[PDB]
RNA sequence: GAAAUUGUUGAAAGGGAAGGGCAUUUGAUCAGACAUGGUGUUUUGUA
RNA sequence: GAAUACUGCCAGCUGGGACUGAGGACUGCGACGUAAGUCAAGGAUGCUGGCAUAAUGGUUAUAUGCCGCCCGUCUUGAAAC
RNA sequence: CCCUGAAAAUGGAUGGCGCUCAAGCGUGUUACCUAUACUCUACCGUCAGGGUUGAUAUGAUGCCCUGACGAGUAGGCAGGCGUGGAGGUCAGUGACGAAGCCUAGACCGUAAGGUCGGGUCGAACGGCCUCUAGUGCAGAUCUUGGUGGUAGUAGCAAAUA
RNA sequence: UUGGCGGAAAGGCCUUGGGUGCUUGCUGGCGAAUUGCAAUGUCAUUUUGCGUGGGGAUAAAUCAUUUGUAUACGACUUAGA
């Protein structure tokens, strides 16, 4: 949701050329953000290996107002509002290893040919 | 373990669907004759899509057969189950979607003492 | 030796077409060597081999072989028509491919 | 293409196994169709051909 | 049959070599074609410079960056022949124009390894005598080409360096034709020229 | 019910089939063929490789050996339609081949249980080899690089034409 | 608790649209047949 | 006095290649045979190998070759500026 | 045959590249390429002509044999698929889960459609023979309701601060 | 390993010396089977990661501040241990 926004050199960290600071969204963000270390404190985790593993923000239900416009008309005037998730995990090791066993299926003359290497070499 | 039969063609395996059924959320892909006057479709221009016609009848000897070589029966109880007794070779038994699983393990149960093959013998067990 | 080749180098051109409909179920193959229908008539029958390569090992080998055999002869200068059991990709137009000298006749 | 001298895929336009669904009309017609088939009098085709009719071609005697 | 074709361009008619190697490329042998610069056209040089200069007109009138570039060296009109009878703009058109790479004179990649013709696209073997011919290069310099004279220095250097080559090759080859001749007659060779060889 | 009825059952009787009239008559053999032939294995194990042939089979086969001593290749049987028939002649008269047939061949047939995960000869078969093959080299010495041109291998080089090529 | 429309995650493609038809490559995913009656008892729960 | 070319005929012989195998007891017309019988005579059988699983195949996404203009409507004529 | 005669407006079209004892023009001889056309075969349907009530087992509107044919707007006719409700039947399915909904999972039909598996869910519903109709939508600047791109855009600048 | 030559896109060509392996120039000895009558029957080069163990070297850019030779905003030109 960036067109005909401006331009600003505070872009170049993350490649892009237009970028904000949207302050609202930002407080919201935080107070979110407080709330789920302060979850995760209680919850007993270790509060340094936390990482924001899930985040979503969808829309809320309209909020509509009314706008005069010229020749006695009427238009919608309506806030946009959000539903806001996230997840804070620890950040972990490794996931895993040892993966499928991969049982093989050969024909006679593969197997032919796999003996006479084994046999021919040492 | 069915009847010999001759190998099965299909003659058109793709489904057809309805013209512009990808192009709009309104149009369902279930299919409708294009009878408007200017169609491509109608008119069957080089390049567009194909129209369901007799001539992709299936053969005869081999309609109806699933590729295991029977025909599907759909039974309810052992009292439709029963039917298929004699007739275990050309016929397969599929049980209805709206039966409980206490009755599903019934009719497997009768179905493989009687030798009759059913096609769907997994749904609603548990494990 | 040095050299392990049994069979004739070949290409593959193209499918049978018109000027703006392909055919996929035939292909055109371009044998080296030959330049004329006469010469060509020995390879009728032979098998022919595409042999190509994958990232997925399926069956204890990294390499795929797609066969047909030569069916007819196609025009004046010795290119032939080829028909396998699978179609060639299409992508392989230009692409290497193996004539094998048998079924013999000699 | 084939040029056609006459309609292509016609009904004979002769009305068979009648239109009724009497089942001692049925059972009559099959008694004599097994009749004309097999008793080579055209008194039994005759009246087969009879049977099929309806209502106004068959008017009272 | 070669892994490289590389084609001295000599010579060669432009028309009847690019769709030579049109189809060689569709084909999909590698082609490289050196000394662009002495290519020849068939018809008068005043003809074929009318010809380059009604080509010249023809540009994108609301702005002439998008229009149709004319390129000026004889490399990139040969390139210009041969892609209009390759179909470029599909991805087999690509895939044949990549095998492809023309130059004006013989760059060191290709000075030391061997040069073919083609004789059904060489002007001794397809113009009546009499008829008159066009120098690419000289078309080409005569259009807008800058580096004519250069590439004259450098042929002629390659020129004096292959000529101090083949001294030595002809020296060795007739050293070797004369130990052939003289290890002739024997047992061996009787046998050999029975059996053909 | 969930579905009615057929109103008619097909019988499930399977009817017999009609009496063929494909009689077989033996495998008439090309022309190039006929016994001490050298030929050249186009595929298979030993392809590209050059054995003698000695008797044709019953199941359309031929019986051809290395000599096992020369390159290798035991006495085996291959099909007609995978060999070259060179102009190359030698005599195999003095060779006792009636003791091979279809019967002295045989795989003895695996289960589907006996599945080799990761992994012998008769000796009836070596002996018949070691008998068979000094016949064979007898008739070998007496034209010279036989020997040698047994144990070379077949290939193709840049510019041979199979077409215009004679064997 | 459908669709339009949207967020996150996952997979895939993308040189001035996208979508479709025939054919095949590649990747992913998936159904069916594989017992059969059988000389036979090399047999245990002895039929 | 011949040959050969050209054209035409043979119920003359013969080599290679491709696609198809529908039907399902018997009945018919024939052929070779003194006969039993046999056969290429009213539609494919015989022998062998590998695998028995995602290998063939189906579906779906993508790529490639060629093709493919937006539907409905009035109209002689619609992709229509 | 070629040339002069022969002048128009965006840049331009033997289709393009290009071609000069042609890849041009006139003419002749062969070989070759391929249409949903022709020949043969298989399968689907339609129409026509026939065979077959004998016993056992069913369906005589059935089964079988033979031949020909298949374009289609306006329009006509026939055979079918689907929906709400009604009579009959399956002593049908179901709280051990009916209906509905989701499902680049499977099967059947040329198709309208039908069936199954998985998830969600919570109270009724279905097959067959018939009866009945307020019975099938992409359009009508259609009706009601909801939602997009535009778009975080136009803009939120009169009345001195 | 010695000596040259090569700048068009040199990145390659030639040469000196010794080592080492093979030699089918010629004549011998042993091995091969069973992949079962074919199944590419697997031998190439392209990029990346992770391990070893052996060398090699110890930076800048951007934001923020500043400038005004620049400038709608970005961008540009300056300065700052
Ligand atoms: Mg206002
Ligand atoms: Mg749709």
């Amino acid at each position: 949701f960036n067109s005909s926004i401006g331009r600003t050199a505070q872009g170049k960290e993350f490649g892009v050329t237009k970028a904000r600071w949207p302050a609202k969204s930002v407080k919201f963000v935080q107070g979110l953000l407080q709330n789920a270390a302060a979850n995760a404190e209680a919850k007993g985790l270790d509060a340094t290996k936390l990482y924001v593993s899930h985040i979503q923000v969808n829309q809320a239900p309209k909020q509509r107002r009314r706008t005069y416009r010229a020749h006695g008309r009427i238009n919608k005037y309506e806030s946009s509002p959000s539903h806001i998730e996230l997840v804070v995990t620890e950040k972990e090791e490794a996931v895993a290893k040892a993966a499928e066993k991969k049982v093989v299926r050969l024909t006679s003359r593969q197997r032919g040919r796999i003996a006479a290497q084994k046999r021919i070499a040492a | 373990a069915s009847l010999p039969h001759p190998k099965i063609v299909k003659k058109h395996t793709k489904k057809f669907k309805r013209h512009h059924s990808d192009r709009y959320h309104r149009v369902a892909e279930n299919w409708r004759k294009q009878k408007g006057i200017d169609s491509v479709v109608r008119r069957r221009f080089r390049g567009n899509i194909s129209q369901p016609k007799i001539g992709y009848g299936s053969n005869k000897k081999t309609k109806f057969l699933s590729p295991s070589g029977h025909k599907t029966f759909l039974v309810a109880n052992v009292k439709d189950l029963e039917t298929l007794t004699m007739h275990t070779k050309t016929y397969a038994a599929e049980i209805a979607h709206n039966i409980s699983a206490k009755n599903r393990v019934v009719i497997l149960a009768r179905a493989k003492a009687l030798g009759i093959k059913v096609t769907n013998p997994k749904g609603r067990l548990a494990l | 030796a040095e050299s392990h080749r049994l069979y004739v180098k070949g290409k593959h051109l193209s499918y049978q077409r018109s000027k703006r409909v392909n055919n996929p179920n035939v292909s055109l193959i371009k044998i080296e060597g030959v330049a004329t229908p006469q010469d060509a008539q020995f390879y009728l029958g032979k098998r022919i081999a595409y042999v190509y390569r994958a990232s997925k090992e399926v069956r204890g080998s990294k390499i795929r072989v797609m066969w047909g055999k030569v069916t007819r002869t196609h025009g004046n200068s010795g290119v032939v028509r080829a028909t396998f059991r699978n179609n060639l990709p299409a992508k392989t137009f230009g692409a290497s491919v193996r004539i094998f000298l048998y079924p013999s006749n000699i | 293409g084939i040029d056609h001298t006459s309609k292509q895929h016609k009904r004979s336009g002769h009305r068979t196994a009648p239109k009724s669904d009497n089942v001692y009309l049925k059972l009559l017609v099959k008694l004599y169709t097994f009749l004309a088939r097999r008793t080579d009098a055209p008194f039994n085709k005759v009246v087969l051909k009879a049977l099929f009719l309806s209502k106004i071609n068959r008017p009272p005697v | 049959v070669e892994p490289v074709v590389v084609i001295d361009g000599k010579g060669h008619l432009v028309g009847r070599l690019a769709s030579v190697v049109a189809k060689q490329l569709l084909n999909g042998q590698k082609i490289v074609v050196v000394r662009a610069e002495e290519l020849n056209i068939s018809g008068e040089f005043f003809r074929n410079k009318l010809k380059y200069h009604d080509f010249l007109r023809k540009a994108t009138a609301f702005n002439k960056t998008r229009g149709p570039f004319h390129f000026r060296a004889p490399s990139r009109i040969f390139y210009k022949a041969l892609r209009g009878m390759v179909s470029h703009k599909t991805a087999r058109g690509k895939a044949a124009l990549e095998r492809l790479k023309v130059f004006e004179g013989i760059p060191p990649p290709y000075d030391k390894k061997k040069r073919v013709v083609v004789p059904q696209a060489l002007r001794v073997l397809r113009l009546k005598p009499g008829r008159k011919y066009t120098t690419l290069g000289k078309l080409s310099t005569s259009v807008g080409w800058k580096y004519e004279d250069v590439v004259a220095k450098l042929e002629a250097k390659r020129k004096v360096s292959s000529a101090e080559y083949y001294a030595k090759k002809r020296a060795f080859t007739k050293k070797v034709a004369s130990a052939n001749a003289t290890a002739a007659e024997s047992d061996v060779a009787k046998q050999l020229a029975a059996l053909g060889y | 019910t969930a579905q009615q009825a057929p109103k008619w059952y097909p019988s499930e009787d399977v009817a017999a089939p009609k009496k063929t009239r494909k009689a077989v008559r033996p495998q008439k053999l090309r022309a190039s063929l006929v016994p001490g032939t050298v030929l050249i294995l186009l595929a298979g194990r030993f392809r590209g490789k050059r054995v003698v042939y000695l008797k044709h089979l019953e199941d359309n086969t031929l019986l051809v050996t290395g000599p096992f001593k020369v390159n290798g290749v035991p006495l085996r049987r291959v099909n007609a339609r995978y060999v070259i028939a060179t102009s190359t002649k030698v005599s195999v008269e003095g060779v006792n081949v009636e003791k091979f047939n279809v019967e002295y061949f045989a795989k003895e047939k695996l289960t589907k249980k006996e599945k080799k995960e990761a992994n012998e000869i008769k000796t009836e078969r070596v002996e018949d080899q070691k008998v068979v093959d000094k016949a064979l080299l007898a008739e070998i010495k007496k034209t010279p690089l036989l020997k040698q041109y047994l144990s070379a291998s077949f290939s193709l080089k840049n510019g041979d034409k199979p077409h215009l090529l004679k064997f």
